[PDB]
DNA sequence: TCGTAGCTGAGGCCTCAGCTACGTTCCGTTTTAGAGTCATGTTGTTTAGAATGGTACCAAAACCTCGG
DNA sequence: CCGAGGTTTTGGTACCATTCTAAACAACATGACTCTAAAACCTCGG
DNA sequence: CCGAG
DNA sequence: TCGTAGCTGAGGCCTCAGCTACGTT
């Protein structure tokens, strides 16, 4: 499935016939279910059915939940991402802290050299070889923090040095929005493989429950942030709509022209082949 | 790039297991996400070759051994060459092959 | 060789004298350009090239019976010999072939 | 943040007013304030909610679990910003030692085999009943010897006769199958609830709700009661008599209790049993 | 245009309904778009047809051949009134100087000739085409010495042998002059919708056939026929006649352009009467 | 070769039998010897023939023509291999003398002029009538000086007053005009029947006017519609038209014969014709 | 204020057989503007259909380890 | 030293979703022709 | 001038 | 044994609102 369906009108959702249905007191919608990738709720004057979610639980829909102020906090987490479900989990839980580090690290690793291009891509040559200095310098679940002085770097150098990631402003709303997008699909396609994402590789249930989501996601971050940086200058509501760009357009992986929610899919998978030690290079998303 | 399957038909009507042949294969297009575009007249985004192979096997699997019922695939570009003499244009989210969608905004 | 299909369909109102009349009309038009029901309310016309194609369209505009749903969708011979008969027969009338030569009898 | 476990299953339409959640059914009307909620949990497919209510449960880090068309469990809402404590549970189900697994599903199947007995005793087979609680006595951590195997072969041997297996396909074996599975799924739920994942159980097979079912085995003869006093009906008869065990109460804890509500007590303890914040697992008896 | 080559040869009632050809038969039954056909060729004796039928295939412009009972054409059906303002080109047509006839004439036989020589070129008998274009560089006006006549006789003898002449009574022949006679039904169709009388010759105008004007503009398009019939030389009448359909279905290089023969026949017909009205200089050519 | 001239103008199915024409009608039938033929004339479009029946009338070189919806002919029968003798007429018609086509045409309108003035004596206008007489007498060949139109205008404003044009939405123009296309179509058949073109008329001329010489030849007899009009002129449309068949009906004196009017309009035809050839002098003269 | 499956009868779409009524409305001539024809060629774009590359999964070859 | 058997690496077929690429195509370009209506002209007696 | 040819 | 134009009523196509029965309640 291939759409983002977003809701932001006073309706009510329900199902029929392998369809969404959509009404709303102007006009009614029906779409079929196997068309819709995400499902995005941004107001709070929708009415839904529990057979609805059923069925979009069924069809692997991410749906997504939003507050009074259209940000998204949270969405639906099936149990039973497959029917072969309990034989991931058992690996999952033999995973060997040793392979965690390695798979962890090589990721950051990827996340770096992510933020590095795109620094280049500013024409800022000179920090970006810096970053590359950073990621040459890492050891094993990274105890130097690398990662977070890459990181400060890399935002000082984009949007200056009065600038903190912890600050009130439309820049970091733009930036937590985006990132949370990621975090859904990549928990989404964890528990299609049978994991479990409480379970990260570096904290495992260390104050929430999608660690291992935000583990995977790392090297994509850099996707948010160019689309950020394009828009800086932007209203937040503008950045919201430019962010969807994620799903609509097309990126380079593995030789080929690739949707993001379809990598995102071969991602995943690969990552957890390599941490269930089936196979061994961990697969490789540069932007 | 997406393609549409243009489906058509004239199905008997006289006896009662003709008509109920009608009904099955009318539910089945519904559920595989046909849209009604005139009366007997349905059409079927798809997105790649593969699915429409797959998609012409679910239709044989389903064929109700009536009446005349006839395919035609084309394009996205070509269907976006429809012509309307009259009649407004089918503006529903399910005729479109926009990724994002908006209901509302 | 250079031949393309027009293929036209409709829904068209039957509540109104007029617009019962309307569609006698509009009909009678379709058959005396020499559109061919391939099925009820849907019809096809052979052309020999686009500029016969672009004439043709030029004349359904100004017999528009400014009713109903009226559509139309041009393709290549090509193309529509590539029409899948789910089930029925195909239409092995002269008027629906491309033929340049043609017997009757023989 | 709250206390109370909400259950839906009746035609509704949910929705928020005033720091209230809003029942309202054809029959009936209520409304609860959500700081007294702790778990929401929509066991049917035929209920309406709001996306304020949803933003409102979140706010709260209300436990919001959705189940099937049968009444199994298949998610919860996952909030970015915080976690209910059922959270927690998760890390402590993963520490469950072997031995105390096996301690655990022992005493249970024990319970089982005790259960299938006094029912044999019921039907006036004094004899083979106490061949039961000899098999049950004899039996060690995680069954090696199968035991558990052994008595069921007898008990359903005596029961439907010694031409019966359980693995034929007659209305019998559907009424039980069916009835079973009604069972498991009322355990589905509550250990969900709890905050366990039901995958993998105490023994041993890729089923999803392997958990839910060793948790339900002494109450399998509540089932086999029912489905043996109607073993000469057709199944559709059958099935509609199962519903008795949603409307008759049971001896449990020294009351008469409703099943869904023992089922709840009973998995609350044996979770905590296995977590090791209590000895003793609680004891379920026709 | 129109483009289609509609052949009746069964028991059959033909008739008018809207814009339509019908064809009943006992069996079978055809209706046909008017403006899709380009010939209607009748070819047995067992038809029935009506007038309206043939007022409106008049109206469009469709070559109707009438046929024998032995199949072969005989007539065709001659319009009164070829276009809007017929009697314009009339007055232009009598008014044809001797002197402008004989140029275009003279030019036509000579495009003729030449066509015969290509076509002999063609069968691998590069000596004789020689000997043509060596004819036709000798033709005066009005051709006094038979060069045209002489040139055809050495043509038909080096392509069907010594033993061959063109008046003799076998398939060959009856082939040639089957496929010349659709040629001149082409032409004479031509020419009636420019608003010319047909029955007025360059050379000969009028004195023996009613068609003579005709014959003189196909000239340079015999070779198409003797072609076709070369190739098919030891074959069967029936089969020669099949074969000679090809016409109409075939394109051929004019002006440049691969067209249809009928579209040719139209615009060569048109020039060739646009420089004998001396609203142009030089002839169109048409090679094969 | 044979003599007669079969018209067909009613709802019929023609075929072939035994040598002969078969002519069915539901009302009556006729066999008709082929022979006996000389042409072949299918005035209306409601008639069904055979090409058996075609191929037979092309081999004995009978003249078939056709007409289209208003009885106007629209095309013949061209043989490939013969001729109708009606062939030999064009070359004739080529020929006419300015001089003879002035002298015919002017003897033509001054029966006309003669035809309008009677008619108005006739309504008492004993007066208008002289005058009309007084600008024939001034004729001169090819009215150079316009007398006809001039003599017309009169004619027409005392018929139907002074606030009358001919170019004006009437039921007398309509009616006139039809009674006129009436005339015409008759005289068009009677022209291509004697094998003359219909485009090239005496004195008319016009482009478009596919019928120039029968617009001439019928100039005395529209006095016959206007007589009938002018009778009518207080009624309805519908009426005036019914009234006009007339003309078909009734007879009228004309080589001191009473004569149907068709049959007036074959012989009138036929001797304008002779004498536009030279073949004889002295046109026919028709009075009302 | 949930879904599915199935059938029925009301009412709108669509065609067709069958009926009635109707059936020639210019003729001084030439010019011009305009709407309606037409079949070919030319040009970059689109498309159907098969190749590709990165997979899985499973017989092969080659590789190995004794025992005659 | 042979090969029996068995254990391993190797290379093969069968599968997808993209991508490629020879072929088909749409849309415009060309250079005409056909028919119609309306409007222009003719002479010259009211 | 109109308006008939 | 010819066509058109116009309308009507019979009868087949096509959809839909509305009904019944069912569903590990
Ligand atoms: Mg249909
Ligand atoms: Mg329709």
């Amino acid at each position: 499935g291939w759409r983002t369906v977003v809701v932001n009108k006073h309706s009510k959702l329900s199902y029929k016939n392998n369809h969404l249905v959509f009404k709303a007191i102007d006009h009614q919608e029906l779409i079929h279910l196997s068309e819709i990738d995400v499902l995005l709720l941004e107001t709070t004057d929708i009415s839904l059915t529990t057979m609805l979610l059923k069925r979009l639980i069924d069809e692997k829909i991410l749906v997504l939940f939003c507050d009074d102020k259209r940000l998204p906090i949270g969405k639906i987490l099936p149990f039973y991402g497959r029917h072969d479900s309990s034989l991931q989990l058992t690996r999952q839980l033999a995973w060997t802290e040793e392979r965690k580090g390695q798979v962890w690290t090589a990721i950051i690793a990827q996340k770096i050299t992510n933020q590095s291009l795109h620094l280049a891509q500013r024409d800022y040559g000179q920090k970006a070889a810096a970053l590359l200095a950073m990621r040459a310098e890492l050891r094993l679940f990274d105890p130097a923090n690398r990662e977070g002085h890459a990181a400060r770097s890399y935002f000082n150098t984009l949007f200056g040095n009065d600038f903190t990631r912890e600050q009130e402003n439309d820049i970091n709303a733009g930036l937590n929005y985006g990132y949370t997008l990621l975090l859904s699909i990549f928990a989404r396609e964890l528990v299609q493989t049978g994991c479990f994402t409480q379970l990260g590789l570096k904290h495992a249930n260390q104050f929430n429950d999608f660690n291992l989501a935000s583990d995977l996601m790392e090297p994509f971050r850099p996707l948010v942030d160019q689309i950020i940086y394009e828009n800086r200058k932007e209203a937040f509501p503008i950045m919201k709509r430019k962010l969807f760009a994620l799903f609509m357009n097309t990126y380079m992986y593995k030789k080929k022209q690739m949707f993001l929610t379809n990598i995102a899919t071969d991602y995943t998978k690969h990552v957890v082949k390599v941490l269930n030690q089936e196979e061994e290079g961990v697969p490789e998303f540069g932007i | 790039r997406y393609m549409r399957l243009l489906l058509m038909f004239d199905m008997p009507t006289d006896t009662a297991s003709d008509r109920k042949a009608y009904r099955k294969f009318r539910k089945f297009l519904i559920n595989e996400g046909f849209i009604m575009h005139q009366f007997s007249v349905y059409s079927k985004i798809l997105l790649n070759d593969t699915a429409n192979k797959a998609m012409l096997a679910r239709l044989k699997q389903n064929n109700p051994q009536r009446g005349l019922i006839t395919l035609l695939n084309v394009t996205e570009k070509q269907f976006s060459r429809m012509i309307y003499l009259h009649g407004e244009q089918d503006n529903r989210v399910a005729n479109s092959d926009e990724r994002i969608v908006f209901l509302g905004e």
